[PDB]
């Protein structure tokens, strides 16, 4: 048969595609942990993991694997509802939520006016996995990051929902794909830095990394929630956090940096004419160009999450609830009266074009 | 926009399922009391691509069917079913034109709009071409009312929006045209 | 008053400075929101100087010629 | 006055005609009553619920059943899933009737 | 069945659980007022809905302001 | 197979018999996630997700931030069961036999050139012909703040 | 001094975006581009001898309602929702297959099924009392006492 | 009203982050520096004749 196969992969082509999505942002989050140590292990004169698998490349697959075969500890042996229940909201709400993000024009699982939405709606679905680890729990280092853990995502969730608002208003569209075809005539970085300090220091608190790191303080609330977490819980609750950092890294690229636009267009279009377009040999050297730009821009951030980790100090927390309320939500306030103001001044309203 | 509608195909199946959609044809062909038309077979990109150019040729008649729908007071469909064939044959007038003038000139045209997801900011190149032909074979010319003639955002030689990425048709075709014609 | 709390109404100029000394997290945060208002204001002014405003867009539906219908009309007919 | 049926595009919906309708009626000052307008009210009443018309097929559905007309026969063709509107079904000269692509456009 | 009152058998036996039930009341509120712009095509239904999510959230916020104060009076001694 | 029926059905099962607030603050979660999901699918997908971002995000999050703050203390198969049957039986909100039995469409045009999503139009009224409304919310807004601060702030 | 066992790492989550990205620029390219060859698989597969290079359809996005009618129209045309022809003409099957969907406009599920959502001063007179459509049911019965004159 | 720096100069320091972003820089210099780790047990740390261990 050969007539009766084609078929069959034409049925079961876009389920390959998802796959290959799937695996796409696994490799990257599985490998992320490894750059995490790998990088701080360098700027601490140290190596950092090089002894699992050649080089170290085979770490993320013995951590995970180490926590999938550990007894699972459940206050009762059929308490697994519990246990899972918290990290579950939390993996499946930042695994959806990438399905906003575009590698290249229109290659997005979701696209729709309504992206940027879907994507701060997402996002606080996650919030809500995060508390409720430790709201069933009596274990009272457990239950302390929940009062805490609560007010430190609500507070930053204002900042960083206004923060994605204000690149919305200046192009009158929460699209993602809208919002990096924007930014060809210039990146979002240059007329408003002060927003990407403002995102990427919000992008901390939400993820709970240092120096925004009271909720799993080692040294204050041992693991935080994950005190009580093992085996399974532990990974897929680890994997949501890890999840999110690349997620947040790439949000910062998309936002701010251009998106999967070239650093040089010239370089694209020279690299482009080697191929042609009337072969799919075109399609996957653009694709890998586009992806390549965004995996770039991208990797700069989670590099910039590590790198400030091994250079602040952790932040208390009853001056980092006061940050971001009379310091940085100010401040918000204060741009999204200006951004109307000076595009109104020059008659330059955005529209979706 | 992206609603859900009543009217038309919506986003997923799971739309489908919950309004009970059903798809329902009409095998009934119009009566032979209203004389038949040609109806345009012409796709997205086609259309989008030769539209300023049925915009200057059927720009009487098209105000002429618009102006019946205003002046019909709510039996617009009844009403204009006359004057609404005119536009469909003058449309389909341009169409066959372009076949059998520009056929290349325009093939290669909408063949970018296919390719950049039909926006006339990422085909300037190959589009400049079409006007070109177009005028010298058909006199049609393209304007965009409201706005004076030296500020029109195709003739923009910067133009700040570009295109990401290049169709290798227009650029080839272009440089041609800057031996042939440029001369 | 080497270092006494300025009184707005007796020193304005002091007073602005204690606050851009003391909180800056609302001096310039006020300054920055007040530059947006204030960039409304000077729109007048880029209009005699700079450019005048676009012409508004075609939003309105199909542009409606003003007249009556046109009476020799002919071609295309059945 | 304020705009009442306003569509998602901003302008007029479907059923804003006939309410202006209504208010040019009830509003004029040619009418010693509202008597006139007694009409109007019910079309867009009808405009937007169809509950006349609907139950005007509810009787031909009634009525068919009673006399054993086949409904495949007098209905309309319908297709439920939106996969399987294939060129053999459009009509198409050279049609297969192989699904259609509804993943992605 | 509910003209037996039955849904109050579904609330339960603390002050919170009324005021969620107050909250799941309203969401139904709203919800037939999308349900019946989005088939009018009207989006005056969906100002008004988009009006009613705003005014049901500051419902709950005051009200559990007032359960927060309540809660904290009794335990009020605080003379440690 | 609408599946949506035992969403609710699992939902109104525990509903009957929810004890603690851990359970209380679980319908309320419960109950969103299929007004969300319904609202997705079929009506209005940018009310799905104004819901999302309004309820979940904000208002939900506040009710197990108090419930850590409040306290945290202390029927039947046949009837169960026996209720949630009864209560299965007759679903049907309204009595217009027509109005549910028969369907409807509607038929598009090509006169609205100037196509923009329903929250460009919302905006459009709010910001225009309803400026009033908009102006009382935040008057409404206002008077909260003022009146979460008087309700709780010790002295 | 760059290490490169440090960015051992990087290079690879570089691949993995890479992978992703790779992978759906040319599948979805392939798969939009194949569908838009005509209207039947013995086409969409073979290449003939006398067609010439093949033009691929990159995937649409920020799309509108137009779009929508845009697409039902070429799936009419061509039986692909994305196809392309231009002929200035269209078959005779064109005039006889428009696509209107049917759809019923009842409550959602959750209004009418909620053990709380469904209890209302109003909502119980829709579905216990029949003071309303007993005076709606009188419109409904007029229409066909109105057909003598 | 005895600071030398002026307003602004100490509010773009604050909002700027001013020693943040070169304590950032001091740790990245660290990163193109030769590490110190030895790969034990292929390699021994120092010993001298006086050490002592087993019996
Ligand atoms: C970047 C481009 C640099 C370059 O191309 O040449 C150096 C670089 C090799 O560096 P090197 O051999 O150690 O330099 C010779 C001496 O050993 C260098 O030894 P050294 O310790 O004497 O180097 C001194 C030099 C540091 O050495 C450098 O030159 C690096 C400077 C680059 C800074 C930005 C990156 O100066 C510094 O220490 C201060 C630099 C840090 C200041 C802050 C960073 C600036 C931003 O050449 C390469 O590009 C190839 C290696 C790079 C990795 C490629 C493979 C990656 C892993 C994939 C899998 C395999
Ligand atoms: C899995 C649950 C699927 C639920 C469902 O929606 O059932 C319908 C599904 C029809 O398959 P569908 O993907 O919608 O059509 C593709 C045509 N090109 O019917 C199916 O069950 C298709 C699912 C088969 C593919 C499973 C994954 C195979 C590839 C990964 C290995
Ligand atoms: C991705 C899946 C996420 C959900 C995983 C858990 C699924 C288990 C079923 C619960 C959810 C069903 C929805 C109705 C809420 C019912 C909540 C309840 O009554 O308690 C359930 C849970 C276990 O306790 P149980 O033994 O069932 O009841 C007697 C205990 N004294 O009592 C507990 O509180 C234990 C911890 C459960 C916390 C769940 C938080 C509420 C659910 C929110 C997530 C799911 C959202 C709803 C989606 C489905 C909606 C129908
Ligand atoms: C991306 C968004 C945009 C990002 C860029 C935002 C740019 C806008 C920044 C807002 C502020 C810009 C203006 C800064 C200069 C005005 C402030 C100033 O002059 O200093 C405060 C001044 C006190 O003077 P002082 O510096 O304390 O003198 C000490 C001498 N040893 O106080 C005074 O006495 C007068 C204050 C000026 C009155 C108008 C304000
Ligand atoms: C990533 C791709 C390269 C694999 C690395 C590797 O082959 O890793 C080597 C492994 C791991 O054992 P190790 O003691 O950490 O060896 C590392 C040597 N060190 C100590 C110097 C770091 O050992 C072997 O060769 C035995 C098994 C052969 C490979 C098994 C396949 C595993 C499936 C997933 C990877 C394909
Ligand atoms: C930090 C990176 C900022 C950057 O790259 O910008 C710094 C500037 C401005 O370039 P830009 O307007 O951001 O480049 C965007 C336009 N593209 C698409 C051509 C890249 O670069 C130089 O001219 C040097
Ligand atoms: C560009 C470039 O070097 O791309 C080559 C890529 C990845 O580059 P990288 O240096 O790991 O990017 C990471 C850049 N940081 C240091 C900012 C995180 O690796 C290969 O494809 C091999
Ligand atoms: C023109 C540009 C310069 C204007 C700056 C003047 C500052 C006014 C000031 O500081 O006013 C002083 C007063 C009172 O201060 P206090 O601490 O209560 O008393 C002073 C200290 N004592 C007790 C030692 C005397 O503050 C206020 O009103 C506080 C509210 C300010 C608004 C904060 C938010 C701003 C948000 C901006 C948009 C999102
Ligand atoms: C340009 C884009 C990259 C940098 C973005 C951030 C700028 C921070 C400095 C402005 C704030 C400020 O307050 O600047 C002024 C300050 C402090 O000056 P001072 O102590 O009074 O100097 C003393 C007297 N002098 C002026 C005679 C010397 O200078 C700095 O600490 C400079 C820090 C430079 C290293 C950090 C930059 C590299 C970070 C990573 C880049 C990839
Ligand atoms: C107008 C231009 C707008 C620019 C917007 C940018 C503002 C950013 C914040 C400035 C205010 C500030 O750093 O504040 C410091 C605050 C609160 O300090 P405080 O309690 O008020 O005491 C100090 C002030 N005193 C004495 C005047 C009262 O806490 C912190 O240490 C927050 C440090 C967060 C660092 C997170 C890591 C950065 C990651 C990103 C780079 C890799």
């Amino acid at each position: 048969m050969l007539n009766n196969l084609f078929d069959f992969i034409e049925y079961i082509e876009y389920w390959l595609i998802i796959v290959a999505f799937v695996a796409s942002v696994l490799i990257v989050v599985a490998y992320l942990t490894v750059a995490e140590r790998k990088t701080m292990g360098y700027m601490q004169r140290r190596l950092g993991p090089n002894a699992v698998g050649y080089y170290g490349v085979l770490m993320a697959v013995a951590d995970a694997l180490k926590l999938l075969s550990k007894e699972i500890v459940l206050p009762h042996n059929g308490d697994i509802i519990y246990v899972m229940s918290g990290p579950l909201i939390s993996l499946f709400s930042v695994l959806l939520s990438w399905a906003v993000i575009p590698f290249g024009p229109g290659l997005s699982l979701l696209d729709s006016e309504y992206s940027i939405i879907y994507l701060l709606a997402s996002g606080s679905i996650g919030v809500f996995g995060t508390v409720i680890v430790g709201w069933m729990s009596n274990s009272k280092y457990t239950v302390l990051a929940t009062v805490r853990t609560t007010a430190q995502l609500i507070s930053y969730e204002l900042v960083l929902t206004t923060v994605v608002f204000i690149i919305a208003l200046i192009v009158s569209s929460l699209n993602i794909n809208v919002i990096i075809e924007s930014q060809y005539n210039i990146w979002y970085i240059i007329p408003f830095f002060p927003l990407c300090l403002i995102f990427f220091i919000s992008a901390l608190a939400e993820t709970a990394r240092p120096p925004f790191d009271n909720v799993e303080a080692e040294s204050e609330l041992v693991s935080g929630h994950m005190t009580e977490l093992s085996a399974s819980p532990f990974v897929i609750f680890f994997l949501s956090e890890y999840c999110s950092m690349v997620l947040m890294s790439t949000l910062t690229a998309i936002f701010f940096f251009g998106g999967y636009l070239p650093f040089s267009n010239t370089i694209h279009h020279l690299i482009l004419n080697l191929f042609d377009q009337h072969s799919i040999y075109y399609f996957i050297i653009e694709g890998i160009l586009l992806s390549g730009y965004l995996a770039i821009k991208a990797n700069f951030f989670m590099f910039s999450f590590v790198w400030i980790r091994a250079a602040a100090p952790r932040l208390r927390y009853d001056l980092l609830i006061l940050f971001c309320w009379y310091v940085l939500l100010p401040i918000v306030f204060a741009i999204v009266v200006f951004a109307p103001g000076i595009l109104y001044c020059f008659d330059a309203l955005p529209v979706i074009i | 926009s992206s609603t859900h509608t009543n009217d038309s195909l919506n986003s997923s199946n799971y739309v489908d399922k919950l309004k009970d959609t059903h798809f329902v044809f009409e095998n009934d062909k119009l009566p032979s009391e209203i004389p038949d038309v040609e109806e345009v077979g012409a796709t997205t990109a086609p259309l989008l691509s030769a539209a300023y150019f049925i915009g200057a040729k059927c720009q009487d008649y098209n105000d002429d069917f618009m102006l019946c729908q205003k002046e019909a007071k709510g039996n617009g469909p009844i009403d204009c079913l006359k004057e609404g064939r005119r536009v469909t044959r003058c449309a389909s007038g341009v169409l066959k034109d372009l076949n059998t003038h520009c056929s290349d000139e325009f093939r290669l045209h909408w063949q970018c709009l296919s390719f950049s997801n039909l926006e006339y900011k990422n085909c300037r190149k190959a589009e400049s071409l079409l006007n070109k032909c177009v005028f010298e074979k058909m006199n049609l010319v393209k304007k965009i009312p409201g706005i004076p003639e030296d500020r029109q955002i195709h003739l923009k030689q910067n133009p700040v929006l570009k295109p990401v990425a290049l169709h290798q048709d227009s650029e080839v075709a272009f440089k041609k045209a800057q031996n042939e014609n440029s001369i | 008053a080497i270092g006494d709390y300025p009184v707005y109404y007796k020193q304005p100029i002091r007073w602005l400075s204690y606050h851009a000394h003391t909180r800056p997290h609302v001096f310039y945060a006020i300054a920055v929101a007040a530059l947006g208002p204030v960039f409304m204001m000077a729109t007048p002014l880029r209009r005699k100087f700079l450019y005048d405003d676009h012409e508004p867009l075609p939003a309105n539906g199909y542009p409606l010629p003003n007249r009556s219908r046109d009476k020799t009309l002919t071609g295309y007919d059945d | 006055a304020p705009l009442q049926q306003v569509g998602r595009h901003g302008g007029p919906n479907k059923c804003f005609g006939e309410f202006q309708r209504v208010v040019e009626c009830m509003t004029n000052a040619k009418h010693d009553s509202y008597e006139p307008c007694n009409n109007l009210k019910n079309d867009y009443l009808e405009c937007r619920k169809h509950k006349v018309e609907r139950y005007k097929a509810f009787l031909m559905q009634k009525h068919a059943e009673e006399l054993g007309k086949d409904p495949e026969e007098i209905g309309a063709p319908f297709v439920r899933k939106r996969r399987f509107l294939t060129s053999k079904t459009l009509g198409l000269v050279d049609g297969d009737d192989y699904e259609i692509g509804v993943e992605k456009i | 069945m509910d003209l037996i009152l039955l849904m109050l058998v579904a609330v339960g036996l603390n002050i919170i659980d009324i005021y969620i039930m107050i909250e799941i009341l309203i969401m139904g509120c709203t919800v037939n007022t999308i349900y019946s712009a989005s088939l009018d095509n009207d989006m005056i239904g969906l100002i008004y809905s988009l009006i009613q999510i705003i005014i049901a959230g500051v419902e709950s916020a005051i009200g559990l302001s007032i359960l927060v104060n309540y809660n904290r009076i009794r335990n009020s001694e605080e003379i440690e | 197979m609408n599946l949506e029926i035992l969403d609710l059905s699992i939902l109104g099962f525990y509903s009957l018999i929810s004890s603690n607030s851990f359970e209380s603050i679980a319908i309320l979660v419960a109950t969103i996630m299929p007004v969300i999901t319904e609202l997705w699918y079929n009506y209005s997908q940018l009310f799905a997700l104004l819901y999302t971002l309004i309820y979940v995000g904000a208002v939900v999050i506040l009710f197990v931030f108090i419930l850590s703050v409040i306290n945290e203390k202390e029927s039947g198969l046949f009837i169960l069961i026996l209720v949630l049957l009864l209560d299965d039986l007759d679903d049907n909100e309204s009595n217009d036999n027509d109005y549910n039995n028969v369907y409807i469409t509607d038929y598009a045009d090509w006169f609205n050139n100037y196509n923009e999503s329903d929250l460009s139009v919302i905006g459009n009224l709010l910001f225009t012909e309803y400026a009033l409304l908009l102006l009382i919310i935040s008057f409404i807004l206002l008077m909260s703040i003022i009146g979460l601060i008087l309700i709780v702030k010790k002295d | 001094m760059i290490p490169f066992e440090a960015l051992i790492p990087y290079a690879i989550m570089f691949a993995g975006f890479c992978l992703g990205g790779g992978v759906m620029n040319s599948a979805i390219t392939a798969d939009i581009t194949k569908r838009a060859r005509g209207p039947n698989q013995e086409i969409k597969r073979n290449v003939g001898e006398d067609e010439g290079p093949r033009n691929y359809t990159k995937p649409r996005y920020n799309t509108d309602q137009w779009d929508k009618y845009f697409a039902v129209r070429d799936l009419r045309l061509t039986g692909s929702l994305r196809g392309q022809s231009d002929n200035a003409v269209a078959e005779e099957s064109f005039k006889t297959n428009s696509i209107q969907p049917y759809s019923n406009t009842r409550r959602p599920w959750v209004l009418r099924r909620h053990i709380i959502m469904k209890n209302s001063p109003t909502k119980w007179a829709r579905k216990y009392s029949s003071r309303r459509d007993e005076r709606e049911q009188e419109i409904k019965d007029d229409y066909i006492r109105g057909m003598g004159e | 009203e005895e600071s030398s720096e002026s307003a602004l100069s100490k509010a773009t320091k604050w909002y700027l982050l001013s020693e943040i972003f070169r304590g950032l820089y001091i740790t990245l210099e660290m990163y193109f520096r030769a590490p110190y780790t030895i790969y034990y047990p292929f390699e021994k740390g120092p010993v001298s004749p006086r050490f002592r261990g087993e019996h």
